[PDB]
């Protein structure tokens, strides 16, 4: 639900402390200004992409004193205050697997990992005890088992089934969580989707930097090696040729970033929908909140993304 | 001339010229190496032609500068943010004017506070929290408030939301005994 | 005798310091597993022919008695034009570029040339005083210069050239300004090898120490 | 009227957006850098004339 | 030069002097030499003729 | 180029040389057109996404009663009405709370 | 739910049967290679769709 908030200093990139270059850059008008706004626009979108997904609850709730609800463990989903950290056990696992003369940098997000974690914690706490109106209005405290009974009714299972088999259900639930922990802990394919976004970002920046060494038919890729041995006539011709090349490399980069940003937006939009329908309530549509008949789900914080745990009846 | 270290200088070595900051280093140079490069094709360090000392070259601090303002129809005021800069260098180069651009009428007062975003000067830092109006970064936002009858730009930690709590039981339940009808709006292009 | 180059003939292409990185480039390197020509000095048989340079060669020698003393690089290989003699003179390394009247079969006496005229370059190094030692060299022509790399390792081989990998370090860049198309080895059992360099693309692995591993 | 784009940070923004009126918020108006001081020149010892 | 007859000007100025033949070549923009540097310098711009 | 104005090149400058100046100016300008249209296509794609959503909401919020939470408003959806707007659609979402 | 998996040899397209062209193409480094990869990365998702 995000990508790096990159930023490029147009003048630094094109004209490596060259006065003659700068003069030959001004002649191209608003070139740098246009690029700057485009990148700024993206950075702004990256911020919204996060807020629109996580900030679903107007009230922050305190972590329940006891995490044990009707036999349901929950301990690996919620933060544990005993430790100095503010994340859940699962989240810690998730977060363990995912100047320069080039004028390139990156800006920080508004919401830090701790702030995001706080939101997820509130949502989980809500889910566990706030009932069905958690995201609709005032929270309404309800016994967990009763909440589950309702969910089963929605599935198409007669209420009594839950209660009669409550012990087995709670046990299976707790087991499934432990199973996931092991799967996550010992895998390498897990948040491959998030790593992919990161890898592609790096490639774009790497490519852009490499282009600075491009010759473009010039005597030399280095401005200093143009000025130092040439009379002003040819020197300007050579610089202009080098500038042309570099100007293109920037427009190319930004174009790709704009396209990339659009795809991230689409992902972020879906994430917001899933949280709304899968977490703050009980979706009925098929094959949307997991691979079975949806009961409930829990969000977890992740490095530039969102991880959902979908609990289904099969 | 003598080496001038730990500051931005204009250097000229026998084969390498440019500007930047010279610092000593422990790079394991071979008997047949004069200078080195970074992973990317930029000069990393140079061995001195006279004393055979190895010094690294760091870039002179640069970056984007942004201004934080309320509306001009409300008041005339501004705070200035220097992206990713240690405020120690920002202050130094204002007193020792070595900044581009420099303003005709400008000075640096006590309103200096550093955040992960960069060095923010002109805003008053507070130890409270509010709804984020103008986002800065890393949990920090700016807003314009009355501070013990004059309003000013302040720097604060944004609130995540309302602070509340509910009880849990295994034998009680909350049920609405009233309701209301409300109308909200939505706009799309 | 033809042998395999293994992974030998690698050298530091430039005086640039790097660390912990993979660097891809192209230069006159000895191709891996190339066809290497062996030469021998055994009993009555001594190989000391004139060998084509082809803009750069690989040289190695296995010694226990320092039979190989040097090389002669040039064109016509006589006093008609310039050639350079590079020898271990037993106390100093001596390099001279002149129009030399060379011995057709060169070797307590220095029998390399009878006369030298029109000398353009002279250099003398500081003084000094199974096979055991493997000496490795690379010779390249560039912008009138003869670029020379050197290396060395302990050995324990009788006739062959042991497989392995070793990066050589530069030693000379001689501003000779001469035409080198051919060369001859200068001899005092022992053996040596000659390969040819090619403009081949290599990926070089630089360790933390900045060395090539 | 006129705006001196070097007088203060406010002027820079006004010039940047080509307007005497600004509504609200945070804006990047330019880059910045520190200016180098003296010179450092170095050469090899021996001079063979 | 042909098209000078198609243009109007607010003024015409003319500079006059005597130089050595070989130095005539220095009377142009982007030139260096005794004349170009110390006697008669032209700006980086077009010159009429 | 000597001038951004085509006429100030073509009119006074010698027709041979003029082609050089003109060709350069043409290339310069063509680049801005390519940039402009590229951005417009991207912007258009974003509008499509919005339009698609609006169409969906019209059907599910106005012409029927949506049950999916927060789609037609925060509360429990009862009713909605569309309104005309300058290049957009404005909805009134009536909910039970 | 798909489009043709376009693939073009950027070397042949630009410098078809010309060494001199290629020699000059090299002055643009890996541009040709990067462009090729970028295209392949699109065809790759057609299978996914
Ligand atoms: C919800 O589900 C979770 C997951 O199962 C439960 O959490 C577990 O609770 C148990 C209760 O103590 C933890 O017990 C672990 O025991 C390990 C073994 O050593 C003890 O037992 C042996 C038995 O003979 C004794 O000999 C020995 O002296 C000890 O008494 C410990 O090694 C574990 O220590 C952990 O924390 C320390 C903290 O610094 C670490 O250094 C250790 O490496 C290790 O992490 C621990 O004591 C068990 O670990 C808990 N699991 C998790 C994942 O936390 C919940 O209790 C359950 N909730 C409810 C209400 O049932
Ligand atoms: C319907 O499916 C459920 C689970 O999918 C079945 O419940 C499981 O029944 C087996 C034995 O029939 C239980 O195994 C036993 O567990 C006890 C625990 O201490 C152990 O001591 C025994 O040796 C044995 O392992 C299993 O635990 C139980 N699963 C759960 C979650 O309780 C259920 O029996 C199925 N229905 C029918 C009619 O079989
Ligand atoms: C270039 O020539 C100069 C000659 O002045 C060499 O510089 C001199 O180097 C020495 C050794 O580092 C410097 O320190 C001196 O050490 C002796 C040791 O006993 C000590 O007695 C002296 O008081 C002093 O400490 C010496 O100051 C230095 N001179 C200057 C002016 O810097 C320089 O090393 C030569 N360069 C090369 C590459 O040889
Ligand atoms: C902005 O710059 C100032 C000045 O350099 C930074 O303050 C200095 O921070 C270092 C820690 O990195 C402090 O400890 C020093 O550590 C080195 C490590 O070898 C040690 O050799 C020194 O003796 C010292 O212990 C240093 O005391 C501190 N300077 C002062 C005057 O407090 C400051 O942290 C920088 N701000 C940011 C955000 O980086
Ligand atoms: C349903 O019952 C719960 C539990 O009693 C009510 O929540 C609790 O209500 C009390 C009184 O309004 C809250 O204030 C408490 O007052 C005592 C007075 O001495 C004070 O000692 C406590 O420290 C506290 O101030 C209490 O905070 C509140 N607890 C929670 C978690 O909200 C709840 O309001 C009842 N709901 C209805 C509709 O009656
Ligand atoms: C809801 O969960 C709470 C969890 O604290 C239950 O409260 C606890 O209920 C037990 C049984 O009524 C109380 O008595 C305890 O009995 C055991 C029997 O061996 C004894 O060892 C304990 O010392 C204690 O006497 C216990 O005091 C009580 N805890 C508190 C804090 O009140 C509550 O009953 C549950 N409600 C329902 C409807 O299940
Ligand atoms: C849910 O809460 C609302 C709160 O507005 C209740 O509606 C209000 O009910 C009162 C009593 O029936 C209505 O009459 C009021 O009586 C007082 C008596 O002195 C008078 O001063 C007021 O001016 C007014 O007449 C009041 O109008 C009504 N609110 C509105 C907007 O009509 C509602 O009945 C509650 N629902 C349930 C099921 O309890
Ligand atoms: C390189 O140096 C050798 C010196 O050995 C030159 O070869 C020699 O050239 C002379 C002249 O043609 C040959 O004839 C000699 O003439 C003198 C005249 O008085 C006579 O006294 C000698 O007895 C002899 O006849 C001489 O035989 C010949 N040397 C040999 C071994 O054939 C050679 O020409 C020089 N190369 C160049 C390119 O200058
Ligand atoms: C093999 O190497 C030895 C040692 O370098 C050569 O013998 C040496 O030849 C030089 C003349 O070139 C003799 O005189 C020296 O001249 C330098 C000039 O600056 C002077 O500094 C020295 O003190 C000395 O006067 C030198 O004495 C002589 N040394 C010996 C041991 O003979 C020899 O000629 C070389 N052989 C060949 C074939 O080149
Ligand atoms: C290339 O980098 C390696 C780094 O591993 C350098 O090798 C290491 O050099 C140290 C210093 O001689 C060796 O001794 C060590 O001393 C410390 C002192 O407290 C001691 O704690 C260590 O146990 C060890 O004795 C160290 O063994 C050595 N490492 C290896 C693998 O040889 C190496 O010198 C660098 N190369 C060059 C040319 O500098
Ligand atoms: C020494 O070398 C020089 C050149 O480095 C020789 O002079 C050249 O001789 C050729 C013979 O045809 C002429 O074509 C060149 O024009 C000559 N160059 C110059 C600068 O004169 C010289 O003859 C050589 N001397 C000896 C004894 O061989
Ligand atoms: C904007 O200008 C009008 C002009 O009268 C003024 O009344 C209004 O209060 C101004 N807005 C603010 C926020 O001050
Ligand atoms: C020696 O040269 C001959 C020439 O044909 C060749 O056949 C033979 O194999 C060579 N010796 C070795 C060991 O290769
Ligand atoms: C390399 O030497 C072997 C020795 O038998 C020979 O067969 C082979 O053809 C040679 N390769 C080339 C390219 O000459
Ligand atoms: C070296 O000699 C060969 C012999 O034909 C000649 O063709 C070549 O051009 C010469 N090279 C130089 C640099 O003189």
């Amino acid at each position: 639900v995000s990508m790096a908030k990159t930023s490029v200093d147009c003048n630094m990139y094109i004209c490596g402390d060259s006065t003659e270059c700068a003069n030959l850059l001004l002649q191209y008008g608003s070139f740098c200004t246009q690029l700057n706004r485009a990148l700024s626009g993206i950075a702004a979108e990256q911020d919204r992409n996060t807020r629109e997904v996580f900030a679903q609850v107007k009230q922050m709730y305190k972590t329940p004193t006891l995490k044990y609800f009707g036999g349901f463990n929950f301990s690996q989903i919620l933060p544990d205050p005993l430790k100095p950290t503010k994340r859940s056990f699962i989240e810690d696992l998730l977060f363990n697997k995912v100047q320069k003369f080039n004028g390139l940098t990156v800006l920080p997000p508004l919401l830090t990992d701790d702030m995001i974690a706080a939101y997820t914690a509130a949502l989980v706490s809500g889910t566990a005890t706030a009932g069905w109106t958690f995201g609709a209005g005032a929270a309404l405290q309800i016994p967990f088992a009763m909440q589950m009974a309702y969910r089963f009714n929605g599935i198409g299972v007669t209420q009594n089934v839950l209660y009669e088999n409550q012990k087995q259900i709670a046990n299976q639930f707790n087991k499934a969580i432990s199973q996931i922990q092991e799967s996550l802990t010992t895998t390498s394919t897990a948040l491959g989707k998030l790593q992919d976004v990161v890898n592609q970002n790096a490639q774009a920046l790497n490519t852009l930097v490499k282009q600075l060494s491009s010759n473009f038919g010039a005597i030399s890729s280095v401005l200093n090696d143009i000025l130092s041995r040439l009379d002003p006539p040819e020197a300007e011709v050579q610089i202009d040729r080098l500038i042309t090349g570099r100007l293109q490399s920037l427009q190319t980069y930004v174009t790709q970033q704009l396209i990339r940003a659009a795809e991230i937006r689409a992902s972020a939009n879906l994430a917001a929908t899933k949280m709304s329908e899968c977490v703050l309530g009980q979706s009925k549509r098929v094959d949307f909140c997991g691979k079975g008949y949806h009961l409930m789900s829990f969000p977890q914080a992740a490095p530039h993304g969102v991880v959902f745990l979908h609990v289904t009846y099969v | 001339t003598d080496l001038i270290k730990n500051q931005c200088v204009n250097f000229n070595f026998n084969g390498l010229t440019g500007t930047g900051v010279l610092t000593p280093s422990s790079k394991r140079f071979q008997p047949f190496q004069q200078f080195g490069r970074d992973v990317s094709d930029f000069t990393d360090s140079v061995r001195d032609p006279k004393t055979s000392e190895i010094l690294d070259i760091s870039p002179c601090s640069f970056g984007g500068v942004s201004v934080i303002t309320p509306g001009t129809n409300a008041s005339s005021e501004v705070a200035v943010l220097y992206q990713d800069v240690n405020c120690t260098d920002v202050s130094t180069a204002i007193h020792a004017d070595q900044l581009t651009p420099a303003w005709r009428i400008y000075s640096t007062g006590n309103n200096v506070f550093q955040t992960q975003a960069g060095c923010l000067i002109g805003a008053e830092h507070v130890d409270t929290s509010y709804e984020c109006d103008i986002p800065i970064g890393a949990g920090i936002c700016a807003s314009y408030h009355t501070v013990s009858s004059q309003k000013s730009i302040v720097a604060y930690t944004m609130s995540l939301g309302a602070d509340s709590s509910i009880a849990y039981s295994n034998n009680t339940i909350a049920i609405p005994t009233n309701f209301s009808i409300s109308i909200t709006t939505e706009v799309m292009p | 005798t033809q042998h395999t180059s293994s992974m030998r003939g690698v050298y530091y292409p430039d005086e640039i310091f790097r660390s912990d990185t993979l660097y891809l480039t192209q230069d006159l390197f000895l191709p891996f597993y190339s066809n290497v020509t062996g030469f021998h000095t055994i009993n009555h048989t001594f190989d000391n022919p004139v060998i084509p340079f082809k803009d750069g060669i690989y040289f190695a020698a296995t010694e226990k008695s320092n039979v190989v003393r040097g090389w002669v690089f040039g064109s016509t290989m006589n006093n008609k034009s310039q050639s350079v003699i590079i020898i271990n003179n037993s106390t100093n390394v001596v390099i001279r570029a002149c129009n030399f009247e060379l011995c057709d079969n060169p070797f307590t006496h220095t029998m390399i040339f009878d006369n030298a005229f029109n000398c353009t370059f002279e250099y003398i190094s500081d003084a000094f005083s199974n096979f055991k030692h493997l000496r490795e060299f690379v010779f390249k022509n560039k912008d009138g210069f003869l670029y020379v790399y050197k290396g060395y390792q302990p050995i324990d081989v009788v006739r062959d050239l042991p497989s392995g990998f070793n990066t050589l370090k530069p030693i000379f860049k001689l501003p000779l300004g001469i035409n080198i198309t051919n060369f001859r080895a200068i001899l005092t059992a022992a053996a040596y090898f000659v390969g040819y360099l090619k403009p081949t693309t290599f990926m070089l692995k630089y360790d933390e120490n900045g060395t090539i591993t | 009227d006129a705006v001196d784009c070097s007088q203060n940070p406010l002027a820079e923004l006004k010039c940047s957006v080509k307007s005497f009126e600004i509504d609200k918020g945070i804006y990047q108006t330019s880059n910045f850098r520190v200016v180098p001081s003296g010179d450092v020149v170095r050469f090899p010892n021996i001079t063979n004339l | 030069a042909t098209k000078l007859n198609d243009l109007c000007f607010s003024n015409v100025y003319a500079d006059s002097f005597v130089v050595k033949g070989d130095d005539v070549r220095q009377i142009a923009p982007g030139q260096t030499g005794v004349i170009a540097d110390y006697n008669y310098k032209l700006p980086d711009d077009f010159m009429g003729c």
